[PDB]
């Protein structure tokens, strides 16, 4: 269960792009 | 919010925010201190938090307090820090509080990925690395999250190691890389036996151990060990415990005959066996074991 | 594995220019330090320069002798480190190495690190 | 909130909000698409969060990024919205990110209720339903859910 | 399981009205659709309209010959649909069904759903 | 002062027993 939801940012977001404005 | 006579939290927000590997390198590794603000990446937008919500200082890092069956940490600051009463007004406090904590780490097979003690998840080998290959281990991050310094002298809060840092979005992990082979094996010695009888009989290798009351059966053909997926602990185990076994019962009296032997027998268990002489004579895969030797012990008893 | 792969040396007179390229190709991604060491006749493979992208903007050191004269600099996609040497001297006269590793100080270096062949630079009228 | 000179997060509020019967029909079986919106209710109170505090459109399921040992899943936003810069402001920003998951469940004797793969659980039985007396398998919830 | 009642059938003039009832008892207490259909004599069972609770307005659907004179519609708290039609002309004689169904849809129908007993509608001048 | 350990396993007294 941990290991599946800890992915969840990696499978439906985005954890690097950085936008300004 | 501060109400008459009486103040309520209306929120508190908590989050997680990585130390850089600048910071790491430069303030806690060098001086044993962390920057009061925290820099970092969240929900795609970059944000700054400013402990106190002052100028940023450095912080020195000192012993959390003792917990029992608990590993050491250090910490900057103990108390949150609240704003200051104004009536009628919602008010906004930042605290940051800079904690560096040793943990265990841990790997099952195939290593892709690993767990900290803290229920986190790092979604990448312990043995990923840019040398002898470890660069086609998993890795599920970019590029710049990852960092690996050679010759890293770690300074407690005399020689080097090869250092893994790994910034997630909410945390820093940093370890030793050690190449993969001889860390991880697929298999591990169970029982050594000084006295294993081989006997050959209907095109099968039975070998009786009476100090275990247990008859293993196996083929009588060898199991080559290139079979084993990240095997490279049975050949070296195996050696030393035999030739220790040698040099304290035969010694004397017998003289090793070939070189060790390998056998899989029927519950998938794995015999390294060297043959002795008295003197007055003279895709790789991996093995699954069953968890109960009765069959065995049946075996030998009738 | 890296290599590394060096030109543009070769002969000048005191005062004049030189800029030594180094390229490295394959596994080469991620921080990493790239810099210039240099042997001279009998004398030992000392510190040049280095270039670090360990830190973001990347951090340049160089050797005493070299400060103010040496410039190390890199390639728009990394990958390449490039040494412009100006107002050179008899003490530039060596073979100066590309160094590409792993490492985060300026001197130590070790046998994990890759080394290029070595480009000869000589000073003289 | 906006500073001089750097923007820091005040608070992240997150919930999970059900996509409704209606939207499940007409929408994601339908054509593949979510509403931008979520209208769900939440702490006895119907609330609806607009996507980047936009209008209503019809966003279309794409494929999640794949992860090993993972089943299939699908959104249809990979960016969190925030508030662009106003100095010296508190502003808010809301993001609707509809996923889709399929998971494996499972049950236990009696099998009056299930688990998810994401750990949650489900307080009726899998075989709960109108038909051949399953009209009296356990349910805890309301009979419009 | 689903017990259907219907009644209000019988003889009509062209032009008339006529208001069919449907109570429906037993495990009816969710979301579900109620109808009619028809068959006229030497011809097979079609949709006539259907009343669904799945969704919120209710939705309703009707065959292209009865729109704008046949009206489907439920009573407060459900389980009882009503049909009115208006002016009947003579294509309107067969034996009305109601349907109670766990579908979506018009004129897909399934063994698992529930038919009543059929009520008789005739239109002759 | 100390705990005993306990094998979960008691078919070698039972082997025992049967030899």
């Amino acid at each position: 269960v941990q290991r599946r939801n800890q992915l969840h940012d990696l499978r439906f977001a985005d954890i690097d792009t950085v936008i300004r404005a | 919010w501060f109400g008459h006579r009486y103040s309520q939290f209306m929120g508190i927000f908590e989050d997680r925010a990585p130390v850089p590997f600048e910071e790491v390198i430069d303030k806690i590794n060098a001086k044993g201190v962390c920057r009061s603000t925290a820099k970092y990446v969240r929900n795609n937008m970059e944000t700054t938090a400013f402990h106190r919500d002052d100028h940023e200082t450095d912080m020195e890092l000192k012993p959390a307090k003792v917990a029992t069956r608990t590993s050491r940490g250090w910490h900057t600051t103990d108390l949150k820090y609240n704003p200051s009463r104004v009536e009628a007004f919602h008010r906004y406090g930042t605290t940051v509080n800079c904690i560096v904590e040793e943990v265990d780490a841990r790997s099952v097979y195939p290593y892709d990925e690993f767990v900290l003690a803290t229920g986190d998840f790092v979604y990448m080998s312990p043995f990923y690395g840019y040398r002898e290959g470890s660069h086609t281990e998993h890795t599920s991050y970019a590029a710049d999250r990852f960092k690996q310094v050679d010759g890293f002298y770690a300074r407690d809060l005399t020689s080097p190691t090869t250092r893994n840092l790994l910034t997630t979005p909410k945390f820093t992990v940093a370890w030793d890389w050690v190449p993969k082979r001889p860390a991880v094996c697929t298999m591990t010695k169970w029982q050594e036996v000084d006295e294993m009888l081989r006997a050959e009989y209907g095109g099968s290798f039975r070998f009786s151990s009476d100090a275990i009351s247990t008859t293993f059966t196996t083929n009588l053909t060898e199991y080559s060990l290139s079979r084993v997926d990240l095997g490279d602990c049975i050949g070296r185990d195996a050696r030393e415990a035999i030739d220790r076994m040698f040099a304290r019962k035969y010694n004397a009296t017998h003289i090793k005959v070939g070189q060790p032997q390998y056998y899989l027998a029927t519950g998938g268990f794995l015999i390294a066996y060297q043959p002795l002489l008295s003197n007055t004579l003279a895709s790789v895969e991996r093995i699954k074991t069953t968890s109960s030797i009765e069959f065995a012990r049946l075996q030998f008893t009738y | 594995e890296v290599q590394l792969v060096e030109s543009g040396g070769g002969l000048v007179q005191p005062g004049g220019s030189l800029r030594l390229s180094c390229a490295a190709s394959g596994v080469t991604f991620g921080s990493n330090r790239m810099g210039w060491f240099r042997q001279a006749p009998g004398k030992g493979r000392e510190f040049v320069a280095t270039h670090s992208t360990y830190f973001n903007p990347a951090r340049t050191n160089y050797a005493d002798s070299v400060k103010g004269r040496f410039t190390i600099s890199r390639d728009n996609a990394g990958n390449s480190v490039y040494l412009q040497m100006n107002s050179l001297r008899a003490e530039d006269t060596a073979v100066y190495y590309c160094l590409f590793d792993r490492r985060l100080g300026t001197v130590v270096t070790g046998p994990e690190g890759y080394w290029g062949q070595g480009t000869q630079v000589t000073v003289s009228s």
